[PDB]
C-alpha cells in the first residue's frame, strides 16, 4: 500500500461506508424497486424489501474490489448512486496501478555504483585515501583523465 | 427501455456491466463493439496516467553541485568579477568545470554586477545562484521566499588586505586571534546575523501520491450522492402524483411498512 | 512503455546539448566567418564543437 498515502486509505473506506449507508437510505425511498417477489402468480399483493442494510453495504464494498455484485439497481434513482460509485472505483484502482508502476521503473533504473568511473562523475558521496600510503601518490602521478580528475 | 439501454450504456464504461445482456443476436453486435470502445480507452487511460506519473519521479532537483550540474532548465550565474568564478574557472575538477563550461557559454546573464542583482534575478525567474555562504543566510532568514540548497563547496575566508612586508599583519592576526577566542567576534555576528523566523522546511507528505493529488475525485462523488436524493424524493413526489392524491399519510405508513420489513 | 519512453525523449535544445550527441551532425558555411569563431574559440563546448 506504499503508493497511496494512509490518508486516502482511511478517507476511501469511510466513504465506502457512507455511500453504502446512503444507498440503503435511498433504498427505502425507492418506488420502483418494490418488486413483489415471484410475480408469476400475483395472488398476494405483498412486496418484500430488497437492498437490505447488509446487502447495500455488500455492494459498494464488493464493487470497489473489481468484481461487481448481482444486486444491480432496478429503479431509476438508486441506479445513479452506483454509477457515480463505479466511476470512483475505476479511477482509484487504475491510479493505484500507475503509481506502483512508477516505483518499480524508478528502482529498475538508476544503476547502483559498480566501478570507480561511477565515482569519477559523482560528488555527493566522498572518495577516500590515506595520504602517503603510496596510493595517493599513484593518483597524483597518474596521467589518465579519470584518475587525473578524481585526484583533483 | 430507453433507461435500460442507457443503463447498460454507462454501466459498461466502468468495468462492471449489468445483468441485462443482449439475449438476441442483432442487438448483441452492439455490445461486442461497445465494449471494445471501453477496454481500449480504460487501458489507454491507465498506461498514459503512468506516463505522466513516472516522468515526475524520473527527475528531482533537490540536490546540488552535481545534481544541478546535470539538467539545464534552471539557469546558473555568479557576480561580475566574482572571485567565486575565478575559483570556479580552471576548476580542473570533475563536475564544476562542466558547470563552468555551461556558465562560460551563456556569459551574458551568468554574470551580475552585485549580489542584489542576482537576488533580484532569482526573485524574478527560476535562477539558481552560486556565491558566498554567509550572505545567503541574510536573504533566506529575512525574506521567507528564498532558500539555500546544498552544503559547502569551498573553504575560503574573509581577511583584511595589506601590502607585502607590513608589520600590521602579524600584529593584527594576534589581535584577531584573541577576539575570536573570546567569542567576541561570534557575539558581534549574532547581533547583525540574528535572522528571523523561517518555516521548518520539512514538507514531506510521507508518500508518493497523497490526497492533494487526486482528492478531487472524492469531491466528484460528493456531487452525485446528494443530487440523486433530491430527484429520489422528486420522483417519489412524482409517484405521489402518479396516484393523483397529494396527501402523504398513506405514504407515511408506506414509510413505516418499510422500516418493519 | 511506448508512451513513457516517448515522453522522456528531448530535443537538441542548445549548442552544448548539440555538443554531446554526435549523430546529429554540425555544419557551417566554409570560411564564412562562422566557424572561424570556432577556430579561436576558447569555450570547451565551442572547442569540442570545432574539433
Amino acid at each position: 500500500l506504499n503508493p497511496l498515502s494512509p490518508d486516502i486509505w482511511m478517507y476511501v473506506l469511510l466513504a465506502c461506508l457512507g455511500v453504502s449507508c446512503v444507498l440503503f437510505v435511498i433504498a427505502r425511498f425507492s418506488p420502483y424497486e418494490w418488486y413483489n417477489p415471484h410475480p408469476c402468480n400475483p395472488d398476494s399483493d405483498v412486496v418484500e424489501n430488497n437492498f437490505t442494510l447488509l446487502n447495500s453495504f455488500w455492494f459498494g464494498v464488493g464493487a470497489l474490489m473489481q468484481q461487481g455484485s448481482e444486486l444491480m439497481p432496478k429503479a431509476l434513482s438508486t441506479r445513479i448512486v452506483g454509477g457515480i460509485w463505479w466511476f470512483f472505483t475505476l479511477i482509484i484502482i487504475s491510479s493505484y496501478t500507475a503509481n506502483l508502476a512508477a516505483f518499480l521503473t524508478v528502482e529498475r533504473m538508476e544503476s547502483p555504483i559498480d566501478s570507480a568511473d561511477d565515482l569519477a562523475k559523482q560528488t555527493k558521496i566522498e572518495y577516500g585515501a590515506v595520504e602517503d600510503g603510496a596510493t595517493m601518490t599513484f593518483f597524483k602521478k597518474s596521467k589518465i583523465s579519470t584518475y587525473d580528475k578524481m585526484w583533483a | 427501455t430507453l433507461l435500460n439501454s442507457f443503463w447498460f450504456g454507462v454501466g459498461a464504461l466502468m468495468q462492471q456491466g449489468s445483468e441485462l445482456m443482449p439475449k438476441a443476436l442483432s442487438t448483441r453486435i452492439v455490445g461486442g463493439i461497445w465494449w471494445f470502445f471501453t477496454l481500449i480507452i480504460i487501458s489507454s487511460y491507465t498506461a498514459n496516467l503512468a506516463a505522466f506519473l513516472t516522468v515526475e519521479r524520473m527527475e528531482s532537483p533537490i540536490d546540488s553541485a552535481d545534481d544541478l550540474a546535470k539538467q539545464t532548465k534552471i539557469e546558473y550565474g555568479a557576480v561580475e568579477d566574482g572571485a567565486t568564478m575565478t575559483f570556479f574557472k580552471k576548476s580542473k575538477i570533475s563536475t564544476y568545470d562542466k558547470m563552468w563550461a555551461f556558465m562560460s557559454s551563456r556569459r551574458q546573464s551568468v554574470l551580475v554586477k552585485s549580489n542584489e542583482e542576482g537576488i533580484q534575478r532569482v526573485l524574478t525567474s527560476d535562477y539558481a545562484f552560486l556565491m558566498e555562504s554567509t550572505t545567503i543566510e541574510f536573504v533566506t532568514q529575512r525574506n521567507c521566499n528564498l532558500t539555500q540548497i546544498g552544503g559547502l563547496i569551498d573553504s575560503k575566508g574573509y581577511g583584511v588586505g595589506t601590502p607585502m612586508g607590513s608589520p600590521y599583519r602579524d600584529k593584527i592576526t594576534i589581535a584577531i586571534l584573541q577576539l575570536q577566542e573570546e567569542g567576541k567576534l561570534h557575539m558581534m555576528k549574532e547581533k547583525w546575523w540574528r535572522g528571523n523566523g523561517c518555516p521548518e522546511e520539512e514538507s514531506k507528505e510521507a508518500s508518493a501520491l497523497g490526497v492533494q493529488n487526486i482528492g478531487g475525485i472524492f469531491i466528484v462523488l460528493a456531487a452525485g450522492l446528494v443530487l440523486s436524493v433530491f430527484v429520489a424524493v422528486g420522483e417519489f413526489l412524482y409517484k405521489s402524483k402518479k396516484n393523483a392524491q397529494l396527501e402523504k399519510r398513506s405514504f407515511c405508513s408506506a414509510m413505516v411498512e418499510e422500516l418493519r420489513m
